[PDB]
């Protein structure tokens, strides 16, 4: 699933 | 760029997609608490906003999340978010859809009269129960009464330090559990139930417009690809230049709540 904001 | 071009689309499209960034919110008043000076205390989002935080402290966060459902009592839909609804009915009214996709948790779209609204980051007015994963909306103020005149901002501000069982717990009896704001952390993935929404919606569309944010970031660079590569204009709404060269197809610089009424009406 997509981490929020890519992570950093 | 020319609004007359963007005029021309509008006045054809039958699927219109609407993806909204903090600008947006930001036009309202409502603070983001990220990068220059927006601290609350000593914290900024990053340090409070993460399932960490909420394990290690969850008194504080909870401070941080009632300070914030109560400042958007004095917040209201700036004209953007009322344009956007307004072009939303009546369009409906003709038969064509327009979609929110929104990565704000402030309910400002909901509140201007927007339906048809996918918040992808989740809601400040909505619980999520750390036992059952209940799912409830919630616009109680105060949340809980053990936060009740908390969360100031200041500094200073002594710790409610509220025990865990006084701040707000699940209210199906047999449960009891701690709620959290449904709301995405850093460090959580979004529901993919609602990214395959969004998914088959910007699918559908004909014309897409980014509000107060840009395609090239997080969250619209997701997805903008998938609807240029279909051919359907893209057309951005935000305050950030453009190089004097590279003119962007459409972009209307300047604040939303000033650009965007004049481009839907
Ligand atoms: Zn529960």
């Amino acid at each position: 699933x997509v981490l929020k904001e890519y992570g950093v | 760029s020319d609004l007359t071009a963007f005029r021309e689309h509008f006045a054809k499209a039958k699927h219109i997609a609407i993806i909204t960034g903090a600008g947006v919110s930001a036009e309202s008043g409502v603070p983001t608490f990220r990068g220059p000076g927006g601290f609350w205390r000593k914290w900024q989002a990053q340090d409070l906003a993460t399932p960490e935080a909420f394990s290690r402290d969850p008194s504080l966060v909870w401070e941080f999340y009632h300070y914030r459902r109560e400042v958007m009592r004095s917040k209201m839909p700036n004209p953007a978010h009322l344009a956007i609804a307004e072009c939303e009915a009546r369009l409906g009214q003709q038969g064509r859809s327009v979609v929110i996709i929104t990565q704000n948790i402030d309910e400002l779209h909901h509140r201007a009269g927007s339906k048809h609204v996918y918040e992808i980051h989740g809601s400040l007015f909505k619980t999520r129960c750390m036992s059952c994963g209940e799912v409830k909306a919630n616009h109680k103020s105060p949340i809980c009464p053990a936060l009740d005149g908390k969360g100031a901002p200041d500094p200073n501000t002594k710790e409610a330090r509220i025990p865990v069982e006084l701040l707000p717990r699940c209210e199906r009896k047999s449960c009891n559990g701690l709620l959290r704001p449904h709301v995405v952390w850093f460090g959580e993935t979004l529901d993919s139930d609602i990214l395959t929404a969004v998914e088959r919606e910007l699918e559908k569309c004909d014309l897409c417009l980014v509000v107060g944010t840009s395609s090239i970031v997080y969250p619209a660079a997701m997805f903008a690809p998938q609807v240029a590569s279909r051919g359907v204009p893209v057309a951005e709404f935000n305050m950030e230049c453009t190089p004097a060269t590279q003119r962007f197809k459409y972009h209307f610089e300047g604040p939303c709540g000033s650009t965007l009424p004049p481009a839907l009406e």
